[PDB]
Order: C-alpha cells, then sequence, then structure tokens
C-alpha cells in the first residue's frame, strides 16, 4: 500500500467510491479545503506508540502528490529545486518531541503526553506553502510527579546515561537518578535498556535539524536545572514558620547552570517582593510554600523550553511562500484507563471529552445537513449534550478542579477534606458522578466518574500538592535578568498583558503571582485548543493495535474492546442509532428486495421507484 | 474573568492597609489620616483642596492639622472615612468596587452602629455586588496558618483578646483592652517634657509615634533595666527631627512600652496585657487551656516593638501553672496579618457563598450584619 | 465460609464492647457517649458534624455537651443509640450486618420494650441474618467457666444479681440494685 497508483486512484471521489483508507478521508478534508475555502483538523486518537505519526508522513505523502500545481506555470512540480523533496526532517522532528514529551507509562514504553498540532500550510491555489508544529497541552506535572512504576520523560534517562564527561561536566550531572528528588521511584532500568544510543541519535538529529552545539549545550543545561530544583532542601525552622535553605552548594550549582546570584535567588525565593502600589514589600512563605514554587518554577521552567523548542523548529522549518489556510492534524494522546488513576489521568480524560464532545457536534451538523438534502426535515437533540453533563462536572466554578483550586488554597486542607466537600456540594446532585461505598478491597478508589468510555475510578492521593503550581513575580523577574541568553529568552513573559492596560490588573492578567493551579493551566491551555479546532471542519481518524506482540494474524479482542471505548467509537454507534443510521436508495431498495412482496409491488408500469 | 477577584481593606485606627484577595501583599498601605489646612494660604494657583488624605497629609504636615477619624476602634467622623475609602480605590488600587466584593476588617467588642453604617457606607456611596465584616483577630489567626490559639491583637486603635480553639469561637471569653498604640503615643510625648523635648501640635505628634516604631522595645526586665539606667550608654539613641533638631533618649525609650504591662503609667486600673489575656482563659473551659497557653498568637501594629514576646512569655510563665510549656508565636510581618488573613478569607469559594450580597441589603436593610456574620 | 462467624456487642451504660464470636477478648472498646456541639463554631473548613461519638467525644470534650443514651438500663433517646451501633459497626468493625449473626447484651428487670425496641432496630435499621439478646449475668457466668454460682454484676448502668444453679435460673430469686458506677461518679 501507498504507492503512487493508489493515490492517483482515489483523487477528488467520495469515501464511499474507493475502499476505506486514510487517503479518502485527506481527500475529502482536502476536497472540502478547496471546494468551501476553509481550514480543516485531522483529528486522530492516541493509541500507543501505534505508529501514528508514520501513519501522518503517509498522510503528507498524499498531500505531497496531489499538491504539485497551482498558480505558477511549470513551477518545478517534480523535483522542487535540486531536492526538493518533503519536509524529511518531520521524521527528524520526531525523536526530539519524542524525546520531550514521551514517557514510559504502564499502557506503553512510548506514550504522548503533549497535544501534537501539525498544521500544514497551503496558498490559496493548493499548493504546500510550509508547514509549522504547534504544541498545546503538555503534562508538565510528569517531570515531578510520576505514577508508582512509569518513568518521566525519556529525555532524562537518556541524559543520564548517554553524556559522557564531555558534557557531563559543564552540566555537573554525574550523580546518577539517586541524587535528583524529583525522579521519583529512582533509576527505573527497564531489563535490557542501554538508553545511551538513543541520546546519540538524538543529539544528530538536533544538529541535522541545523541548531548549534551552543544551543544544543545550553538545551541539556536546562533540562539538568529542571532536575537539579528537587536537590534544593528547605528546613522548617524552630518557631520561626519561613523555613530556611542552609546548603548553599546546590543553590550555587543552580546558579553556575542558570544566571542568578545565589544570594539574591535566597532572599527572592524564601522571602520575595510583592509589588504594594507602587512599594514593594516581603511576603513570609511557609516551608510547603517554598517547596510548591521551586515545584512551580520547575513545571514552569520546562514548559517554557518546550514552547521555545516548538518556536526554534518552526524557525528551522523555512517558508518558500505566504499561506492563506491550513490542514490541521492532531496527535495527543486518547482516553486512558488504569488502575489507579490519579490527577493528570483526570486531566487527560477532561480534554478527551471535550475534543469527543466536538466529534459529536460535527456529527450531529453532518447529519442535519444530509437531512436536508433528502427534503426531510426533523428535529432531534444535539448529541454534544450527551457529554456536557460530564463536562460541565468537572468545569465550571461548582466542578471538580474548582473545588480542587478552593481546596489547595484553604489553610489546613486535606485529601479527605477534598472528598467530602466535593460529596456535599456537588456529588448528591450529579448523575454522572458516583461515590462507590463498599469497604476496602471492593473499591480501594476514592470516587467514580461516568463517561463516554464508561465508568473511571479515580484515587485522590497528592491531588492538592499536584495542583499547586504558584510562582513567585520576583524570581521569574530574577530569570528575565538571565545573563544567559537562552534563559532570559525563555523568561521573556509570554503571558502578553503587561501590554493591555499597561502595568495593572485591566483583565489582561489570569491569575498570576500566587494561586495558579495546574488544573487553571490546563483548562486555559484546553479551551485555546478548543477554539483552534473550533475554528476549523474536523475529519476524524481513530487508530486500534490488535496485539501487544509486534505481529499480525492475531487480533486481542479485549484490547480491541477498551480501545473502542476510550476512542469514542462505541459512543458513535450509541449516537447513530437515536437517529437513522441505515440510509438506502430507492432504486436499491427496489432492485435488491422485491423478492419479499410480490402483492404488494405490482406491474411493470410501477416505475418512478419512489 | 474567573470569580471577578475580590477586595480586602483593614482600616484600624493608624493604618489603612488594602488590595486585592488572593495577593499575599497589599496594594495601598498608608496611614488613616485627614488632614485639613488650618492656617489659610495667600497665593493665586493653589490646589485649593478641602483636604489632604494618606501620605500627601504626612508630606505637607506643618501646615495642616490633622484628623483621625477612627479613635479607639469607634469611627468618631464619617466624611473623613468616606474620603479614606475614596482614596483608597481611585488613587492607588484603581478599580470601581462596582467589579469587587469587598471584606473590610472589624474590632472586638464594637458597637453596632460601626457594622451597621459600615455596609450601608459600601452599599450606598460606592456602589458593591456584595461585601463582608469580619473580626481582626480570627483574620489573623487564618494568616498564621493555625486552628487554635489565644489572639491578642493591638493597633494604634484598642488591644483586642480573642481566644479560639480548633475554628469556633468563646464570646464570653473575649476581652478588649482599651490600650492601644495611639494611647502609647500620647505618653511618649508626656514623658519627653521630662527632658525638655516639648512637642504640642498633631505634626511632631506623628514625629514621636515615628520615633515609638523603631527606637522602643519592651525592657525584658523593667527595674533591672532601669538600674543599669544611671550608667547612660547603649541605653540612650540620638534621633534626627526633619527640623535638624538632635534628641537624645535614655530610659524615656523603653518606659513607654512599659506602660502596656503596667497601665498604672497611663493611670487606669485595667489589667496588663498579660493579665487580660490570662483573664481569657480562665474564661475558657479547663481542657483547652493547655493549647491555648502554647499557641498565643501576637498580630497588629503595637506588637511590633523588641522584647514584647520574650516578656510576655516571662509573665504568662511566671503567672500559670508550669506544669505545661507557655509557647507564643509572634511572628515578624504581623502588622499585616489581618490583612493577610482577609486575602486568603476572601479566596475561599465557600467564603464566596458567605457575602453579605447587595441584594440582601436592598431586600432586607442595615441591620442584617449581626444576623449573618460576626 | 463456615459459621459465618457472629458479632457480639455489649452496652451496658458507659462502655461499648464490640468483637467477634470465636475471639476470646473484644476488638472495640470504648464510651457509650454521644457528644453534640453546644458551642456554635465561627470557622469555614469545620466538619460540621452533628455530633461525636465514642473517643472522638472523648478527644473534643471541653466543646460539647455529653449524653449518655443509655440511663440505668434504660435507652432514653434512640437515634444516639443507633449512632453508636452505626458507629461499631462502620468505623471500628468494618462489617456489614447482613454478613452476621449479632449478640446483643441485655440487663435483669428490665422493661420490655427495651428489647422489643432493641430487636426492632437491629432487624431494620442495619438488615441481619439473625440475632439474639442474651441476659448479662449468664454470659459472664460462661466466661468464668462455671456451672453454679450466684452472679454480681455491676457497671456505669446498674447492679443486678443473677443465681444459678446447674444452668437454670431462678427468676423469683433475681435482684435488681439501682446503684451504678454512674451514680457513684455524681457522688
Amino acid at each position: 500500500v501507498y504507492n503512487p497508483e493508489v493515490v492517483a486512484a482515489y483523487r477528488g471521489k467520495k469515501r464511499q467510491e474507493a475502499p476505506p483508507h486514510i487517503f479518502s478521508i485527506s481527500d475529502n478534508a482536502y476536497q472540502f479545503m478547496l471546494t468551501d475555502r476553509e481550514n480543516q483538523s485531522i483529528l486522530i486518537t492516541g493509541e500507543s506508540g501505534a505508529g501514528k505519526t508514520v501513519n501522518t508522513k503517509r498522510v503528507i505523502q498524499y498531500f505531497a502528490t496531489i499538491a504539485v500545481t497551482g498558480d505558477k506555470k511549470k513551477e518545478e512540480a517534480t523535483s522542487g529545486k535540486m531536492q526538493g523533496t518533503l519536509e524529511d526532517q518531520i521524521i527528524s522532528a520526531n525523536p526530539l518531541l519524542e524525546a520531550f514529551g514521551n514517557a514510559k507509562t504502564v499502557r506503553n514504553d512510548n506514550s504522548s503526553r503533549f497535544g501534537k498540532f501539525i498544521r500544514i500550510h497551503f496558498g490559496a491555489t493548493g499548493k504546500l506553502a510550509s508547514a509549522d508544529i504547534e504544541t498545546y497541552l503538555l503534562e508538565k506535572s510528569r517531570v515531578t510527579f510520576q505514577l508508582k512504576a512509569e518513568r518521566s520523560y525519556h529525555i532524562f534517562y537518556q541524559i543520564m546515561s548517554n553524556k559522557k564527561p564531555e558534557l557531563i561536566e559543564m552540566l555537573l550531572i554525574t550523580t546518577n537518578p539517586y541524587d535528583f528528588a524529583y525522579v521519583s521511584q529512582g533509576e527505573i532500568t527497564v531489563p535490557s535498556i542501554d538508553d545511551q544510543e538513543e541520546l546519540m541519535a538524538t543529539d544528530t538529529a538536533v544538529d541535522i535539524l541545523g541548531f548549534s552545539a551552543d544551543e544544543k549545550v545550553a538545551i541539556y543545561k536546562l533540562t539538568g536545572a529542571v532536575m537539579h530544583y528537587g536537590n534544593m532542601k528547605f528546613k522548617q525552622k524552630q518557631r520561626e514558620e519561613q523555613a530556611e535553605p542552609d546548603g548553599t552548594e546546590v543553590a550555587d550549582k543552580a546558579a553556575y547552570l542558570t544566571s542568578l546570584n545565589s544570594a539574591d535567588l535566597l532572599k527572592a525565593l524564601c522571602y520575595p517582593r510583592v509589588k504594594v502600589g507602587n512599594e514593594y514589600v516581603t511576603k513570609g512563605q511557609t516551608v510547603q510554600q517554598v517547596y510548591n514554587s521551586v515545584g512551580a518554577l520547575a513545571k514552569s521552567m520546562y514548559e517554557k523550553m518546550f514552547l521555545w523548542m516548538v518556536t526554534r523548529i518552526n524557525q528551522q522549518l523555512d517558508t518558500k511562500q505566504p499561506r492563506q489556510y491550513f490542514i490541521g492534524v492532531l496527535d495527543i494522546a486518547g482516553f486512558e484507563i488504569f488502575d489507579f488513576n490519579t490527577l493528570e489521568q483526570l486531566c487527560i480524560n477532561f480534554t478527551n471529552e471535550k475534543l469527543q464532545q466536538f466529534f459529536n457536534h460535527h456529527m450531529f451538523v453532518l447529519e442535519q445537513e444530509e437531512y436536508k438534502k433528502e427534503g426531510i426535515d426533523w428535529e432531534f437533540i444535539d448529541f454534544g449534550m450527551d457529554l456536557a453533563a460530564c463536562i460541565e462536572l468537572i468545569e465550571k466554578p461548582m466542578g471538580i478542579f474548582s473545588i480542587l483550586e478552593e481546596e489547595c488554597m484553604f489553610p489546613k486542607a486535606t485529601d479527605t477534606s477534598f472528598k467530602n466537600k466535593l460529596y456535599e456540594q456537588h456529588l448528591g446532585k450529579s448523575n454522572n458522578f458516583q461515590k462507590p461505598k463498599p469497604a476496602k478491597g471492593k473499591a480501594e478508589a476514592h470516587f467514580s466518574l461516568v463517561h463516554y468510555a464508561g465508568t473511571v475510578d479515580y484515587n485522590i492521593i497528592g491531588w492538592l500538592d499536584k495542583n499547586k503550581d504558584p510562582l513567585n513575580e520576583t524570581v521569574v523577574g530574577l530569570y528575565q535578568k538571565s545573563g544567559l541568553k537562552t534563559l532570559a529568552f525563555l523568561f521573556s513573559g509570554g503571558q502578553a498583558a503587561e501590554a493591555e492596560g499597561g502595568g495593572g490588573k485591566k483583565g489582561g492578567k489570569k491569575k498570576g503571582s500566587s494561586f495558579q493551579t495546574v488544573s487553571a493551566l490546563f483548562r486555559e491551555n484546553l479551551n485555546k485548543l478548543m477554539t483552534n479546532l473550533k475554528s476549523t471542519h474536523p475529519h476524524f481518524v481513530r487508530c486500534l493495535i490488535p496485539n501487544e506482540t509486534k505481529t499480525p494474524g492475531a487480533m486481542e479482542h479485549e484490547l480491541v474492546l477498551h480501545q473502542l471505548r476510550c476512542n469514542g467509537v462505541l459512543e458513535g454507534i450509541r449516537i447513530c442509532r437515536k437517529g437513522f443510521p441505515s440510509r438506502i436508495l430507492y432504486a436499491d431498495f427496489k432492485q435488491r428486495y422485491k423478492v419479499l412482496n410480490a402483492s404488494a409491488i405490482p406491474e411493470g408500469q410501477f416505475i418512478d421507484s419512489k | 474573568e474567573d470569580e471577578t477577584t475580590a477586595l480586602v481593606c483593614d482600616n484600624g485606627s493608624g493604618l489603612v492597609k488594602a488590595g486585592f484577595a488572593g495577593d499575599d501583599a497589599p496594594r495601598a498601605v498608608f496611614p488613616s489620616i485627614v488632614g485639613r489646612p488650618r492656617h489659610q494660604g495667600v497665593m493665586v494657583g493653589m490646589g485649593q483642596k478641602d483636604s489632604y488624605v494618606g501620605d500627601e497629609a504626612q508630606s505637607k504636615r506643618g501646615i495642616l492639622t490633622l484628623k483621625y477619624p477612627i479613635e479607639h476602634g469607634i469611627i468618631t467622623n464619617w466624611d473623613d472615612m468616606e474620603k479614606i475609602w475614596h482614596h483608597t480605590f481611585y488613587n492607588e488600587l484603581r478599580v470601581a468596587p462596582e467589579e469587587h466584593p469587598t471584606l473590610l476588617t472589624e474590632a472586638p467588642l464594637n458597637p453596632k452602629a460601626n457594622r451597621e453604617k459600615m455596609t450601608q457606607i459600601m452599599f450606598e456611596t460606592f456602589n458593591v455586588p456584595a461585601m463582608y465584616v469580619a473580626i481582626q483577630a480570627v483574620l489573623s489567626l487564618y494568616a498564621s496558618g493555625r486552628t487554635t490559639g489565644i489572639v491578642l491583637d493591638s493597633g494604634d486603635g484598642v488591644t483586642h483578646n480573642v481566644p479560639i480553639y480548633e475554628g469556633y469561637a468563646l464570646p464570653h471569653a473575649i476581652m478588649r483592652l482599651d490600650l492601644a498604640g495611639r494611647d502609647l503615643t500620647d505618653y511618649l510625648m508626656k514623658i519627653l517634657t521630662e527632658r525638655g523635648y516639648s512637642f504640642v501640635t498633631t505634626a511632631e505628634r506623628e514625629i514621636v509615634r515615628d520615633i515609638k516604631e523603631k527606637l522602643c522595645y519592651v525592657a525584658l526586665d523593667f527595674e533591672n533595666e532601669m538600674a543599669t539606667a544611671a550608667s547612660s550608654s547603649s541605653l540612650e539613641k540620638s534621633y534626627e527631627l526633619p527640623d535638624g533638631q538632635v534628641i537624645t533618649i535614655g530610659n524615656e525609650r523603653f518606659r513607654c512600652p512599659e506602660t502596656l504591662f503596667q497601665p498604672s503609667f497611663i493611670g487606669m486600673e485595667s489589667a496588663g496585657i498579660h493579665e487580660t489575656t490570662y483573664n481569657s482563659i480562665m474564661k475558657c473551659d479547663i481542657d483547652i487551656r493547655k493549647d491555648l497557653y502554647a499557641n498565643n498568637v501576637m498580630s497588629g501594629g503595637t506588637t511590633m516593638y523588641p522584647g514584647i514576646a520574650d516578656r510576655m512569655q516571662k509573665e504568662i510563665t511566671a503567672l500559670a501553672p508550669s506544669t505545661m510549656k507557655i509557647k507564643i508565636i509572634a511572628p515578624p510581618e504581623r502588622k499585616y496579618s489581618v490583612w493577610i488573613g482577609g486575602s486568603i478569607l476572601a479566596s475561599l469559594s465557600t467564603f464566596q457563598q458567605m457575602w453579605i450580597t447587595k441584594q440582601e441589603y436592598d431586600e432586607a436593610g442595615p441591620s442584617i450584619v449581626h444576623r449573618k456574620c460576626f
């Protein structure tokens, strides 16, 4: 499959006029983009490891053989230049993003924890203009906090094993995974893994993408710096609430790796100054607030590195021409189910519930236009209203994330308190939220949600301090003044607000300083992704993996059921059963089925077929 | 935007502390003074201005006569107070009260009219969606993150004492002691005349307040420190007036805060801050005394002097049973703890259903403050 | 499983003693008190809780007013008593009464309504396959391994005296004396 003949054979036809394929779905998207002159989005649900990007390379191969002719008569429609192939560096882009944003999880050894949005950009004449990569969602919590039997991002482990003295001495990371308190569960050596070579291939991939050795070392200094934060050990002082950090060495080691004076970092982190209109007064932080500030600085540094990295990746994706419109391709995780389901699992399920609601709305409009094309006015409920109650349970001022957001700012807050307050406030009023209620061994999990895939039972343990991301404006304002170019450029605000109404609170800044939860940032990024997707016409690919084995002729039925529940295919079948799913022509209905009813169907004068 | 946010304002006598909720430090801090021009001015092109509020009054001090509107926790004039709230909202904060729920702080054992008129001015002068009035000592407990403790709260307003146990409150064991930092200011100018330093107008009365908030300290034992004041050395300190007059103060310097522990010096029978704390603990139930003795919290503006915690620990340890260990938690930043307590309180989503709304005021009138809150 | 075990609960005034049949000693022993909060609390994020039962009431004692529900062997209020049995089953023991036969102890010369209402609460509040109510003094004789004896049984409930001879019982020679350890507390 995927030869020149097969792509030539599909061209310009409907999806029922040639066999099932991705190229057919991309033909619908390309033809709709040219016909209706609007942007489109391909949404691919994250099963494994499943070669999703490899199939997307075939989608890119399809777009290349279609889009060879536009406005410019003789524009090198064959070889483009000397070697004007595709963006073959899209292959090279994956190990860089994959190391940074994929991790070994209980579901798979390579699972994507970011929303990769590939924008293939076209002129008004259907030709390629260029491409950009955007990244939206990220499990930035996974850097600091992990599950009980999973790795953090691959980049950390492959850095630790790969890097020789040649680069280790410059980063001061020779101390192995037992030094770093943010590497939970220790090393997590996979049986017969060397790691090591994988980052030689990755470092070569970075250099092929045209980035300098200096940039590559500077990037890996900051992937050390995110880890180095967890080696800083604040000590709760006798009587005094504030605490202090006795051991300078880790701060001095961090100062060398960054840009900061140790004395000013130690003051700024322990006893920050806050702008009191227009003076600056110091604030006491408890030992818990200082550790949360260090965690927020780690999570926000990695977030900023990833956002810089995608921007820097776009700067090596050359743009030969202006662009008029785009095809989006979304590569993100699917809905996940584990035994132990924690906070990041609720966040993943929440994005999939909103993405699936967009599928349900698209299915509603597609059915409604088809009802009108056949002359049948029929009124029916939106299918996105099946999921609306689950979305509004998680979302909104009275929902799960808001109650978690209240509880993490409560002066003596507990995991038990969060669950009881949510029970009293919202559980007994919400059909899709269940409190299980058996004794231990039948209900280890602490509350249950009913989603499109079915019931998912959650363990609340540690959600409050996972949720916290409070960010000290003094420490951020030290990082803005960095003598190392890379860190100053990364910490260049990125919030836009100080341009809107000038230097005040005029609505253009969110909760920034104190407050700031991962749930708010996740909701904010998700709303940005959903607005960009809602501004396009979507098309849907659902990937399944038939086995763990990696070889065909075996299809594991239970795995296929779990994937069908999580990817929304089982929802789409229950949706079309609300409507009328089977649609047969008057000619076909007469010609295939005359044998039924000779008594009803008379003579050869009975033409018209209606 | 989500929550809209909220505004928190602390207005014990002497200092306004004000800003948004969930900001940890405030967004304005300035003195609660209204300064009117006593001397007629003869120039063309001046102002004119009826009065100067806050630090404009601090700056232009010598022309003026300065009035505190809040005396002993009681608002003595309400145009002067309205101008202070008008000034916070529109000069430093630059907000419309129409955007923001407003939390105000209020004092233990205060006349009902202070709550009832304060809610009327917030609802009918500066149009506001919702508001609340909250007891000062409970807010300072919230700032130090505690569920249990006895709070000794004292401004340039009055001294208040509230015992608290695992939340709750004991209304019969709340004590009010009418000694403020302001009475210490009047005591300080009265003692200074023994050394010939006569200060008589409100302008240099705040110069002795400025002396009070950085030269004064509490003697770690009074008679011992007064005895060594025979051999003047570290006990005397030079001080510079904005005049250029040099002022040197001695035993005088520590016998001004001593008045909190010896109210005989200001001529009042009313027992000292250690004794009033003991009086509250004796009114409290027998069991909860064990933790109240070991969870004494100090807040406010006139608990800022060096040696207060150390001295209160000696005097409470001497009076109390020594079978249990007296522990006082008097943090730095304690001048702002009532405001920090309000900024955390207004950031609680459960407390966002506990506001007094504009609609409830419009339906049921000013008296409803004591029907929903403390 | 064989036998299904059984649950045994002693609830003379002052102390609940509870656990499984087949043990020689109980799993939960705690005071028969229901402690309601007399003083209104002014904080946000507290509880609230109508009442504290057992040793939560012992711990948080000074805020509360404490009520014994059983006075002189008589149950004086039944929501307070239901809460004590709800607490034994679901907090310390962690059992469903649906799984277990429940044995309760009861006092010599007690009003019929104490047995008759006690069986109703066990059958209709906490669904149970079977139950029994048994006289306190005969149980203490069984514990002491004797077939014959005169039992002087006294709690913080009331003082009861039962003579027994080679099993049996003599109903006319059973004596009740309304002096308890609780009246000694007041004394």
